[PDB]
């Protein structure tokens, strides 16, 4: 066996349709004698291939923006009050129903995928990523929570905490209210 | 208290605001983008 | 495909700019911005599953979806902006200084009135 090439490579593309997923960036052939167990002779194979290169656009837009934008949004909502001396409302409720959309698309990208567990994908780390910031901002929401409560639990007040949250208060816009500032005065 | 009421007062008439400027947008968004695409879609049979 | 999409969007947007009271502190919209968020996303995969997954071009329909997902992001961005600026009250006593010449005469045209309790302060 013996190869017959193009003027393009060794696999023709003149009459060759585009397609509108894949780009195919070049061809190889190449011509190799082999040895098998089952023949005292040689066979000879011809090895034709194809590198193909994705289209990305379709898939960021489709797999990668709804996700971000769901957790951008979230992510707010975790570290929002209307008020500073006010108890605040449980998060948590917030956080599952995030999670829970969440696994449905990873079910969903899922079943376009091999299933394989060789590699772990570029967008199984976007995903990972998601999954823990919202995760772990849920028990970040829950701790402020805790903070807060100390001030009921016994009246020890903050001993060395109020130097270092007066000097970072600027630094993140926010200020003291009006009643914190008359009891100071009082 | 008063000063408490000026600032519930600007963000009521903000949020008045906001209520009519969404839904200009999205009047003219679901209308605009279907009634171009019908426009197209006629033109298409009736002309050529 | 989009009779359902917009009568959701529609409904969402009112819940987001209402309020029962003009001088109570309001409730965070995030959780509704996000259910109805999520909702839409199932329904992009729906829709995702009957077309060629082309990167070609940009249907029609998919200028549709962006702009109904932009006026939900956006509109839950704008709702917890006005529990931002109601904050300003409580956090001291500075109070608006030139806002509320022009927050007065916009207040006839978008059709909302002033409470009474504010107008008995305004007179005390
Ligand atoms: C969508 C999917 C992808 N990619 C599919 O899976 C795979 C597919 C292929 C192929 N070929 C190779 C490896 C994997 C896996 F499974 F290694 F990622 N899976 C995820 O994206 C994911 C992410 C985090 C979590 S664990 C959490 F708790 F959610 F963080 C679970 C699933
Ligand atoms: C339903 C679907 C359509 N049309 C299918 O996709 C495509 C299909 C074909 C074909 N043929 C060509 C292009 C696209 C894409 F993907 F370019 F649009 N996709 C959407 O409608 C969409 C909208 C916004 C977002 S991103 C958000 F954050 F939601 F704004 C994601 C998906
Ligand atoms: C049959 O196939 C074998 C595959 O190994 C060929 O072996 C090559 O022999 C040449 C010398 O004739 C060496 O220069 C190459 O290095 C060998 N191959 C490799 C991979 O090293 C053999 O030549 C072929 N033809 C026969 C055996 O008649």
């Amino acid at each position: 066996y013996f190869p017959r090439t193009f003027t393009n490579g060794p696999i023709g593309l003149a009459n060759f349709l585009e397609n509108d997923a894949w780009s195919v960036l070049g061809t190889k052939v190449n011509r190799e004698e082999k040895k098998y167990t089952c023949c005292p002779v040689n066979y000879t194979l011809l090895h034709y291939d194809v590198v193909i290169q994705r289209k990305p656009l379709y898939y960021v837009l489709n797999l990668i923006a709804p996700t971000a934008v769901i957790t951008f949004i979230s992510i707010i909502g975790f570290f929002t009050s209307s008020s500073v001396h006010d108890l605040r409302q449980e998060k948590i409720t917030l956080g599952i129903t995030t999670l829970l959309s969440m696994s449905i698309m990873i079910f969903m990208v899922s079943d376009k995928m091999p299933s394989t567990s060789t590699c772990v994908p570029l967008i199984a780390l976007f995903y990972t990523l998601m999954i823990t910031i919202i995760s772990v901002g849920t028990l970040a929401a829950s701790s402020v929570i805790f903070v807060q409560k100390l001030g009921s639990i016994g009246n020890p007040p903050a001993s060395k905490t109020m130097k270092w949250t007066h000097r970072i208060a600027p630094f993140v816009l926010i200020q003291m209210p009006l009643v914190m500032k008359q009891a100071y005065a009082k | 208290n008063i000063v408490e009421l000026e600032w519930d007062w600007v963000a009521a008439v903000l949020e008045r605001v906001f209520l009519i400027f969404f839904t200009i947008c999205f009047l003219f968004s679901a209308i605009g983008i279907n009634l171009y695409g019908w426009y197209i879609w006629y033109t298409e049979n009736h002309f050529l």
